[PDB]
């Protein structure tokens, strides 16, 4: 039983995007499908719901057609169209499967959800800079490294180290937005005797920008 | 539209401990539901119809409440109970969710590890000059960073970002990044990074000099 | 006395092999019959197309033949009743039901030909008469004809072969064996005194016919509706309510059907020509409606699926309801050789659907589907008028195949009789017997 | 006639006081039926944390696997021989007789006995149903009320006793229709008109069914999915199967009967020769419930597996005979339990088998063994207890394959057709007759 | 309700091909799917049948695994694998839907077809040449056009006009084989006043070859 | 495995005629089936269980038979019935089909309509030179095509192909295609196509000259 919804992404204000939700692992019919969205930081907000034969479809209180939910049971897929989008529409969009206990329905099985950023700003690859300790590095037991990933848009970026092969002592702060550009750093503490001597590489990936870069953290001259 | 409001917005209790979160409705509801949401994952149906744990929910968890006020509880909460719980009703259309409550593995104070960094040589090769300064693994989350250029205040261009409590060591880590123009930067020497956290009376400084 | 019982227990279920074997011949015959009727009825409603369509140009010429055809037949129906078998005209169940208590005769040598060909007219014309009663009655007589031709003696063989002939009949009419049996033993059987009716005998009869119906009606439900949605408990009370409504409306519809049949007795006084004419009158009337608003005329079956689906609008439902509520009375109450059993389903379906649509928009949070209520009531008008809850509930299921709705279907049809009782009224089938039984005497 | 004409006009007028009481009955029966069902399980659970505990030492396992059952099993028999002998056994023959005013409703005794009594026999692992147990715990509930509210009359005694039964059967198989069709096809005094109000039973059955729903929702008892259909050219095959059940019908009746005699010796009538022979067959069962569960326990759980065609022809016959034994040995041993459910399990298994044979016999009928597994799940009830209609409808009610109704009836009918023509009698009425005649004299 | 079976084609003796058959327009379950093949010129020969839950699968008096029918109800698709194929296996392969009347099952709704030719040849596209009337065209009431499809292997090719939009007056002669290559022509008579003036296009498709070509019939300039 | 053998392998009668085709089984069968197959199409379930016309089958068609020998009949056949009928059984596994019966319609004379075509310009651009010449809508099928290069016989390289009777008009249409090497072709001028059919005493010629 899986609920995989695509479609999300970047859209310019006044736009329109058809979010999709492919269902697998159960009988699509007999089921009431819905959508609920979680605005970054905020809570959940039910959008709508569409019964099996789609002879019923309801949306939270939002004018005429801001939303248009539908489903093609011939493809066990749930849809959601959002027109004239605005910043208030930038959130994670989940499609759930609806069921109940005594009868006061619940949101049964959720999905990963697609993100939707509604912005003017233009996509943008990121620039990755290595954060090696200064020349006056008090090389103690542990050595904190890290690499900066700035000037990109939109979210997100995925930073790993040595390709994940170095997962303990890793950090990736939340990205901060500024001047229509995102910026975040990644921390990675390792044993001093382990670093200079070996290769500490930070691998950033910006799907949107269609880029991938490996910055090798070398000691400061 | 019911106005579900989950009481504690945020709360912390050492594991094994009994913990309880409220969820009041503006009006009358019945057979409330609860969903657990761990960082990076979609909501998970925990408790429902006011108190029916879902196939899998540790019997550690307990539901409750009636009409206008309900609650969820954990007898001896574990570490893997750290998450955000969302109560939701649908005893009145349209359904509504609560503001949510966030459960965090309260732990013992931890002195923050401060690591400062001189802007990369590569970034300087483009007019940019970001002086990153990390504050790794500390508790509680309250911590104050303060920059000092050539021994003086500075709050312009500075940007901070806290991580969300570490699943494991349940500590917090926040970075502070001072951005400047290659020139603005170059015209100074001392770049200190001061961190003030409960764990100490005297702040933790960590600077480097271009010279 | 325990002395006797202990000997009776040890003597349970020993139905004479001769009896059993005859319930087989009965059920078989009932079936072939049940089919022929069913088939013949349609065949005519067919002609009644090649008539209209042939004259589809001159509209006034249509509405003319749309009247004439029904009328001519309808008349032929009534005629064959008033002049050869008055016992026929009408449901036919009250009679057989009374004949069970040895209170009315089974003039099968008369009734069979009459009721049969007689209904081909009324039904084949387009009247608001079912086919149930007609067969159930055509049934018993079949079982009686055998009882006589093989002169099987001993009440058991008269109450049993008459009973299996009934269920055989009912089952071969809705293709529902369970209902056919559960019916006899919940309504038809003499209601106040132990009887010599062998169940095991009935089954065999019912089965035999159900097969016969399966040999000719292979591959086509009578009322396909697909698996409807389910029904949470929090939406259960809504079905009680629907029942209560059926309960207060139950007896009322009974008053009408009853009185209506009196107020219609005047028009002809008892005159054969005042009938036969008033016959083709309501007949031709129906055939007309069966081309200008069919949902008001004919059997009603065909609109049950459409209704459940939610294809009819609230407006169209109420129109269909009332319209039928009228064509029904006017057709049945007019002593035409037909039934009011099936058409009652149509009313319950339509009335239920309606209830649904309201329920839906009232509680969008129950995620309702008006189609359930259309089914929770398809037999409820049977649970208030004929007050035969069990036979209904099981007849519905037997043909709507939505067991997931059994808890609701009962909670409605129960509430049905709960109010059909607490508010006057009585088994519309029992009252008809009481009257015809009383009218038998009280006139000498 | 004048009378009739006045009786017709007087039909269906059940005293509002009566009706309102069938509601309380059914309600109670329900909660009860559940608690029983729940408790039984709860125990079969302990027997797990028990085995698992001693899962290391095999002999130690096989030991506790016996003891636990035995211990409880005895506790069951004990609470019967020493507090309500009327319990021990089905419970249906009793209530059934009590309907004809031929036995008593010692509810102040039976209720606690049969209830906690069965928790032992069942909760231990015996080849006993839960049907009878509750149908019986039922009437008593409807009686307890009759008494506590002294509603006078026969109607209120035959009705509140009846509805308490259906309410009982229904809340056991979650099958209202069956619950009702049962009372009025078997339970009701078989030879004289009675004062039992149907409309009253319904309300009872319903109220309990709700009660069962309030605590059992979202999960069937026997999920089998929609099975294939059944052309008419393959109908006779079901007749055959019925005829087989019809000859084996009475026979199994003989055994069940005699076997309870041949078992009477061992204890003579002695409470200690029973209670001991109790946890004997008990501990025996619980052992089988860890070394071949298909032979032991309730049997339900293997009805699905059987219909699926998951069991091989070999494993089926093993399971048949095995159960055919544990069944007798457990029921016939006067243990407080039923033989209703376990009879299903037999018909299922016996049907399946018939299927697999039919399949390879006629590949051109495109048969599915699973259909015969269902045309017989209630055929053993149509030959033993000779209650076809209630069976047919109890199966439907929980197999949900109405497509198979024409077959199911053609089997179960042929079941009683041979169960008749070849001796035998309502295994439930014979038990009454026996217990009734052994009474006077 | 449609039965569309693919897979077919060219295979060298001793080879194996997985014919597919996608169903649509009905419930795949509850249904007994089968295969029957028609050898060019010859009749039909039932291959196999596989019940719903596929807990039953019987073949014609075949060998071990000459045939291997299966089905994935999760894709309402029927399958058929043929191993160690030989010339006797070159025929048209239909997948039917099974049902019955009184019970003596029949082949209910037969699908399209799909051809399998066993040979050592090469799957060769076709060459399509326009057949416009000569210069001495006695342009009468009706004008007969047509296009030639030659030099392809193996069968079959589908020729339509203007995409089917022109179906009356069309002809497609049986393909003739020669030198391990197939050749056929398609006739299409239309009203003269209708042709030069309009666009008469012949669309040929060769599945095996995986090609589609539209030849526009232009007057002989 | 029953050996169903459909009597007439091929038969022809004129519409409005009563036509009947047999289908005998080696052993015993019951409830036979029949499928209709018109050129270019997969089989179509016609009659079944010996005589149940399928939803759609003109009531023109009737089914029958019994155990050893069955039959299918058309009371007054219509030209749209031109096809091949296959009786099939499954009253014994494995199922088996009959040899078939091809129905052919007899109609009144219906003289060809020739059409000569000069090799495409594109084909000439590859050494090929196919001279196609159609012969559309005639009847009977007996028709003789004959080529004449620069006024002379020729049978080498010539390939004909008839279509199958038409479901609607019951006529035949055959194509004749002479193939040559661009050169072999180019070294000539007159390319005639002579068609001889019952409908005429003097053949129908249709040539074209490269010049
Ligand atoms: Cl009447
Ligand atoms: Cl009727
Ligand atoms: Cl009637
Ligand atoms: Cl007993
Ligand atoms: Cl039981
Ligand atoms: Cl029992």
């Amino acid at each position: 039983v899986r609920l995989l919804e695509s479609g999300g992404g970047l859209v310019q204000p006044g736009g329109s995007l058809k979010l999709s939700c492919a269902a697998s692992g159960f009988d699509y019919s007999r089921y009431w499908m819905s959508w609920v969205r979680q605005a970054p930081g905020k809570g959940l907000k039910w959008i709508g719901e569409i019964n099996p034969v789609s002879s019923t479809i309801n949306y939270t209180p939002s004018l005429k057609d801001k939303f248009i939910i539908s489903r093609d049971n011939a493809k066990d897929t749930l849809y959601l169209q959002i027109s004239k989008v605005r910043s208030e529409d930038t959130a994670l969009y989940y499609c759930a499967r609806l069921y109940y206990g005594y009868g006061y329905w619940y949101f049964d099985v959720w999905g990963a959800g697609t993100t939707v950023t509604v912005s003017s700003a233009k996509t943008t690859p990121p620039s990755v800079y290595p954060l090696a300790p200064g020349s006056a590095a008090a090389a103690a037991s542990m050595v904190t490294l890290g690499c900066l990933v700035k000037g990109y848009f939109p979210e997100p970026v995925t930073v790993t180290w040595n390709s994940g092969s170095l997962a303990a002592g890793v950090h990736t702060f939340p990205a901060v937005l500024q001047a229509a550009l995102y910026t975040l750093s990644s921390s990675v503490t390792v044993p001093s005797s382990s670093w200079p001597s070996e290769t500490v590489t930070c691998n950033v990936a910006h799907p949107a920008s269609s880029t991938k870069v490996d910055k090798k953290i070398v000691p400061r001259a | 539209d019911i106005v579900l409001t989950q009481s504690p917005a945020i709360m912390s209790a050492a594991p094994g401990d009994k913990v309880t979160m409220t969820c009041s409705a503006s009006s009358s509801v019945s057979y409330i539901h609860w969903y657990q949401q761990k960082s990076g994952t979609s909501p998970k149906r925990w408790i429902y119809d006011t108190s029916k744990l879902t196939s899998g929910v540790p019997v550690r968890f307990s539901g409750s409440g009636s009409g206008t006020s309900y609650s969820l509880t954990i007898n001896t909460m574990e570490a893997e109970d750290a998450a955000t719980y969302y109560c939701q009703q649908w005893s009145s259309h349209p359904q509504t969710f609560g503001g949510g409550t966030k459960l965090e593995i309260l732990r013992a104070d931890a002195a923050p590890t401060v690591s400062i960094f001189p802007p990369s040589s590569e970034q300087l090769t483009s007019g940019g000059a970001s002086v990153v300064c990390f504050l790794n693994n500390f508790y509680p989350k309250d911590i104050n960073v303060k920059w000092k250029i050539d021994g003086s205040e500075r709050q312009n261009g500075v940007l901070n970002s806290w991580t969300d409590q570490d699943s494991k060591d349940s500590t917090y880590s926040m970075s502070s990044t001072l951005t400047l123009t290659k020139d603005e930067y170059e015209r100074h020497n001392s770049y200190t990074c001061e961190a003030t956290h409960k764990t100490s009376t005297s702040p933790i400084v960590k600077s480097f000099n271009r010279a | 006395r325990r002395r006797q019982l202990i000997r009776q227990l040890l003597e349970r279920d020993k139905t004479p092999l001769a009896i059993l074997f005859m319930a087989a011949v009965v059920g078989t015959l009932v079936g072939l019959a049940a089919v022929a009727f069913d088939k013949g009825v349609a065949w005519l409603q067919n002609q009644r197309m090649g008539a209209l369509v042939h004259t589809a140009d001159n509209y006034p010429l249509l509405l003319t033949v749309a009247f004439l055809c029904s009328a001519v037949l309808a008349m032929f129906g009534y005629f064959l009743v008033r002049k050869y078998a008055p016992e026929a005209g009408g449901s036919g169940i009250p009679e057989i039901e009374g004949a069970l208590e040895d209170q009315r005769p089974v003039r099968w040598w008369r009734v069979l030909p009459v009721k049969f060909f007689g209904g081909l007219g009324t039904l084949g014309g387009g009247m608001v008469l079912g086919r149930a009663g007609p067969t159930v009655q055509i049934g018993g007589n079949i079982g009686r004809m055998v009882l006589d031709i093989f002169r099987l003696k001993g009440d058991e063989a008269r109450h049993t072969l008459l009973a299996t002939g009934a269920a055989a009949g009912l089952a071969a009419a809705f293709n529902a064996p369970l209902a056919g049996i559960l019916f006899i033993i919940e309504e038809m059987r003499p209601q106040f005194r132990y009887t010599l009716i062998s169940i095991k005998a009935v089954f065999i009869g019912v089965i035999m016919s159900t097969i016969m119906y399966r040999i000719f009606n292979h591959e086509v439900a009578l009322i396909d509706v697909g698996k409807l949605s389910d029904a949470p408990l929090n939406t259960l009370w809504l079905y009680l309510i629907l029942g209560i409504i059926f309960g207060i409306f139950g007896p009322i519809f009974n008053k009408w059907v009853l009185g209506m049949q009196d107020l219609l007795h005047r028009v002809h006084g008892g005159n054969i020509t005042k009938w036969v004419l008033m016959g083709g009158a309501i007949g031709g009337l129906c055939g007309l409606l069966g081309f200008v608003a069919p949902a008001t005329s004919g059997g009603g079956f065909n609109l049950i699926p459409i209704a459940t689906a939610g294809n009819f609008s609230m407006g169209m439902l109420v129109f269909i309801f009332v319209a039928r509520v009228i064509t029904t009375l006017l057709c049945f109450s007019s002593g035409a050789p037909g039934g009011i059993f099936a058409p009652m389903l149509a009313l319950g379906t339509v009335l239920g659907t309606a209830f649904g649509m309201v329920a839906v928009e009232l509680f969008p949070q129950y995620h309702l589907e008006a189609g359930t209520f259309a089914i929770a009531g398809m037999g409820a008008l049977l649970a208030a008028s004929i007050r035969a809850p069990l036979t209904g509930i099981i007849l519905v299921l037997e043909m709507t195949d939505n067991y997931q709705l059994i808890l609701p279907m009962i909670i409605t049809g129960l509430g049905a009789t709960l109010l059909a009782q607490f508010t006057g009224g009585k088994p519309l089938y029992s009252a008809i017997l009481a009257r015809t039984l009383a009218k038998q005497e009280a006139e000498q």
